[PDB]
RNA sequence: UACCCGCAGAAGAAGCACCGGCUAACUCCGUGCCAGCAGCCGCGGUAAUACGGAGGGUGCAAGCGUUAAUCGGAAUUACUGGGCGUAAAGCGCACGCAGGCGGUUUGUUAAGUCAGAUGUGAAAUCCCCGGGCUCAACCUGGGAACUGCAUCUGAUACUGGC
RNA sequence: UUAGCUAGUAGGUGGGGUAACGGCUCACCUAGGCGACGAUCCCUAGCUGGUCUGAGAGGAUGACCAGCCACACUGGAACUG
């Protein structure tokens, strides 16, 4: 309102709060993976999702969405969580990189590879 | 409260203007007369009186035209709570030019164009378009 | 770094001719031109405020051969070029080297006005010009490479050339192959199906 | 003169220890409003002499303790 | 209209 | 020992020097009191090549002042009043 | 010189007894390119009808604007219920720089030019409205003399 | 080495994201609220341009995508530039210290304020006009700028003090 | 959701000291000194030129390059010059 008022008790930022605190606010991080499980969405949808809980370098344990259909993945391994989150499942607010590290490619997938990570299938 | 007497004669004027009258009525302050002059000698007003002796009275003769006032607007800009002063070059225009902008500078009042080349600066006492 | 495939595929997108098939026969048409520049070319493409303005450059580009991540620059250097933004782009467009090569008929399209630019096939007032890039200055004299003079090909093309609508700020000559940039392109003496605000804005957003 | 300065005092208190104060209009870099901002400088008193609340003139010179680098030249109306 | 919540 | 010496400020291959008079101790391109000219080691036989405010120099070296081997043999190799 | 386009067609609703009935409505604005610009709502069950309806009132009711040589003059800035508008005039600096919708009633109107932001609302039907009542009270400036020259 | 001249021959060199909307860009098949997509709305329960594949198309190119981070858009802390009857928002009300602000006229002060000048505000960077590497990036000449501070000589309407 | 902080502490005088003024040190003496324009206390952090973003006012940042500073196993100290 006032100047004098804005002089006094200044205008103060609001900081903001990254979706994916999965520390650093960094790239990505590697992590244990401790279950593999299958979850259900929310109201309108409904499927099976596929979900890991995983072990964080930087001690965070999380829930981390596998996209693709089929995975490698189980008990132990050593996936790499990405970001983006995972509008349908709350609390899986990031996605285990595909084809990275101890995980698997999807199998056989051909259309927008770079993500699913594969390979060109004999050109 | 009386804090600003500056501010009440832009304001009853724009406001006398409104209510499409020919004359208003203020109790008169040298600044106020300095003003008036520059809004008459500018064209804003068909001109002033100062019939005040013990209690300085002063009136503002008000121009029209077709449907509508001389003054499409007019505001305060230094006022009592935040005062404004400008160098020679930072002198603001109003209307890229068409329309005076009152700075009183330490040689008498002025216009923005005026004190422009005028060479000099000072405060700026309000906005008329 | 340069377009290598369906060329004509384009010129129907743009619903126009780009200048790119000009070789012998000039003035395109033969091959379908309009009513399918895909698999639904047929269709009525209605498209948005943004279609006809992104259409517009994507235009620009083809016809001359350059690129976005490239194009950009020049827009934002026309930007702080004083004036008309929109027809200095275009003043910058022009003055491309592979540009004046096509333009002052010493090739076919301005595809073959590169594959020498780039062989090293031409010059400037002397140190023979590698750069497809090459930004003519005014006086600025080209020439056809002494070297690999008149060949197999780049006479077939002055025919055409010659008897093209003739540009109007170039002194090119014909068995001497060697132009000038007499000046700067104007507004006037240039255009079509180009428009220049529509480009103009597209990189105000 | 070699740049000269008022100010009003702030005790009498202290024995050859006076300190001062100085007003200076001020515009807030963003707000634009006018600000008062003060400055205490201790200054040198020789012979302890204008008392408190009095203004005087001021002059920037060689340390002579901890922190007291200023000392009077003249001393300009005695009620405030 | 409304998802997840609404 | 204030000495007149050159900056490598060219780039990769194609250097550029600059007369500077600065304290003898600090790095070449180190902290330095005024640039005094400059040396161009390209140039190619065309306009210029180098210059120099001969005229200040001396105004250093009137204070003492060390002057580089290598900035001595452009006092001289560009004459000093013909 | 027609010069005549839409800006936006909104599908609404008018919940009967046996379910709602859609109707639809088209924003349009006319103009020439030299002063002179008008808008139009309109609506009608059909979507041309709407459209067709909407170039009617489009063309009756169109304001004289006072431009300059393609721009404005003295730097405005209008209102109307949700939406505050301002627009800078300056020599073609590129070509129109304004929002959707508050675009169309610069172009038709014939101005390219304008550095133009909307604020506010930025409902169409609103700013078209504010826009052009903000073109409207811009004072006449080669005809200043109104109040001017005197 | 940079560079210059031949030799040979298109030989030796294209991928990635995307196509329901925002957002440029379509269909078939499979599938069946399964499998899966998703940045937001939102797609899938048999004929789905939103899933996977294929065809096709679109946009970028030695890159393309994703995740991460900052500013923008966000007039979404609003000084420029926002608000509070019901949308979030006037202290339950009143007195009042500091502070903020203050009617009117003259004289004076000259601090604020203002104009000219002089120091200074490294260089580089950004910017303006040129130069040089084939171009450009890069390099470089000169200039403007560095919106600031201090000192002094003026100004006096307005503001402050007397 | 830190409101009070400080005895060499604040000043004086007087010896000593330093390259030099100086509480730097000591002795004596007045009793002060700083603080809501935010001291003190916590948390964070190398500062500037600039860098990124923005129409701008600003917001963010200070790797590479240059100026200033600081440290060089942790803590402490002097010596040489």
């Amino acid at each position: 309102a006032t100047v004098n008022q804005l002089v006094r008790k200044p205008r103060a930022r609001k900081v903001a709060k990254s979706n994916v605190p999965a520390l650093e606010a960094c790239p990505q991080k590697r992590g244990v993976c401790t279950r593999v499980y299958t979850t259900t969405p929310k109201k309108p949808n409904s499927a099976l999702r596929k979900v890991c809980r995983v072990r964080l370098t930087n001690g965070f344990e999380v829930t981390s969405y596998i996209g693709g259909e089929g995975h490698n993945l189980q008990e132990h391994s050593v996936i790499l969580i990405r970001g983006g989150r995972v509008k349908d499942l709350p609390g899986v607010r990031y996605h285990t990189v595909r084809g990275a590290l101890d995980c698997s490619g999807v199998k056989d997938r051909k259309q927008a590879r770079s993500k699913y990570g594969v390979k060109r299938p004999k050109a | 409260s009386m804090q600003d007497p500056i501010a009440d004669m832009l304001t009853r004027i724009r406001n006398g203007q409104a209510a499409n009258k020919a004359a208003v009525t203020m109790p008169s302050s040298k600044l106020k007369v300095a003003i008036a002059n520059v809004l008459k000698e500018e064209g804003f007003i068909e001109d002033f009186k100062v019939e005040g002796d013990t209690k300085p009275e002063l009136e503002l003769t008000l121009k029209y035209f077709q449907g509508k006032a001389v003054v499409e607007s007019i505001q305060r800009v230094s006022r009592p709570g935040l005062r404004i002063y400008k160098r020679k070059d930072e002198l603001p225009k109003v209307m890229a030019g068409l329309g005076i902008a009152v700075v009183s500078t330490s040689k008498g009042v002025m216009t923005d164009r005026a004190a422009r080349q005028a060479g000099l600066g000072g405060e700026i006492i309000c906005y008329v378009a | 770094a340069r377009y290598l495939g369906p060329k004509l595929k384009l010129s129907r997108r743009e619903g126009t001719d780009l200048f790119l098939k000009s070789g012998v026969r000039a003035i395109d048409t033969k091959c379908k031109i309009e009513q399918a520049p895909g698999q639904h070319g047929a269709r009525k493409p209605r498209l948005s405020d943004y279609g006809v303005q992104l259409r517009e450059k994507q235009k620009v580009r083809r016809i001359y051969g350059v690129l976005e991540r490239q194009f950009r620059n020049y827009y934002k250097e026309a930007a702080r070029l004083k004036g008309n933004t929109g027809e200095n782009l275009l003043a910058l467009l022009e003055g491309r080297l592979d540009n004046v090569v096509y333009r002052m008929g010493f090739g076919a399209t301005r595809a073959e006005a590169r594959q020498l630019v780039s062989h090293k096939a031409i010059m400037v007032n002397g140190r023979v010009v590698n750069i497809a890039s090459y930004q003519v200055s005014p006086n600025d004299v080209v020439s056809i490479r002494e070297k690999a003079k008149k060949q197999s090909r780049v006479k077939a093309a002055l025919e055409l050339a010659e008897q093209r609508e003739k540009p109007t700020w170039l002194e090119v000559d014909a068995g001497k192959m060697e132009g000038t940039f007499k000046r700067k392109p104007e507004r006037s003496d240039l255009s079509a199906d180009i428009n220049e605000h529509l480009i103009v804005e597209l990189y105000s957003k | 003169k070699i740049r000269t300065l008022q100010g009003r005092v702030v005790s009498d208190k202290m024995e050859k220890s006076i300190v001062v104060a100085i007003e200076r209009f001020v515009k807030h870099p963003i707000y634009g409003k006018f600000i008062k901002r003060t400055t205490k400088l201790h200054v040198h008193d020789e012979n302890n002499e204008c008392g408190i609340g009095d203004v005087v003139e001021i002059r920037e010179c060689r340390p002579l303790s901890k922190t007291k680098s200023w000392t009077l030249v003249r001393v300009v109306e005695k009620a405030v | 209209k409304a998802s997840s919540x609404a | 020992m204030v000495t007149i010496r050159l900056a490598r400020h060219g780039a990769k291959k194609r250097p550029f020097y600059q007369v500077v008079v600065a304290d003898s101790r600090n790095a070449r391109n180190g902290r330095f009191i005024e640039r005094v000219g400059f040396f161009n080691p390209i140039a190619s036989e065309k306009e210029e090549g180098t210059r120099l405010d001969l005229d200040r120099i001396a105004h250093w070296v009137g204070q003492g002042a060390t002057i580089s081997d290598r900035v001595a043999a452009l006092i001289k190799e560009v004459n000093k009043a013909a | 010189e027609l010069q005549e386009k839409l800006i936006a067609v909104n599908r609404v609703s008018k919940t009967v007894k046996g379910g709602r009935i859609f109707s639809f409505t088209a924003l349009t604005v006319v103009g020439d390119g030299n002063g002179r610009v008008g808008f139009g709502y309109g609506k009608a069950r059909e979507v041309p009808a709407a459209i067709q309806k909407a170039m009617e009132k489009a063309r009756r009711n169109m304001i004289n604007v006072a431009l300059n040589n393609g721009t404005l003059q003295h730097p405005v800035k209008g209102v109307h219920t949700g939406s505050r508008v301002f627009m800078q005039p300056a020599s073609e600096g590129t070509g129109i720089i304004a929002g959707g919708a508050m675009r169309a009633v610069l172009e038709v109107a014939g101005v390219h030019n304008v550095l133009a932001k909307a604020y506010g609302s930025t409902n169409p039907i609103n700013v078209v409205r504010a826009t052009i009542d903000g073109l409207e009270n811009m004072n006449s400036p080669e005809m200043v003399a109104a109040k001017r020259g005197k």
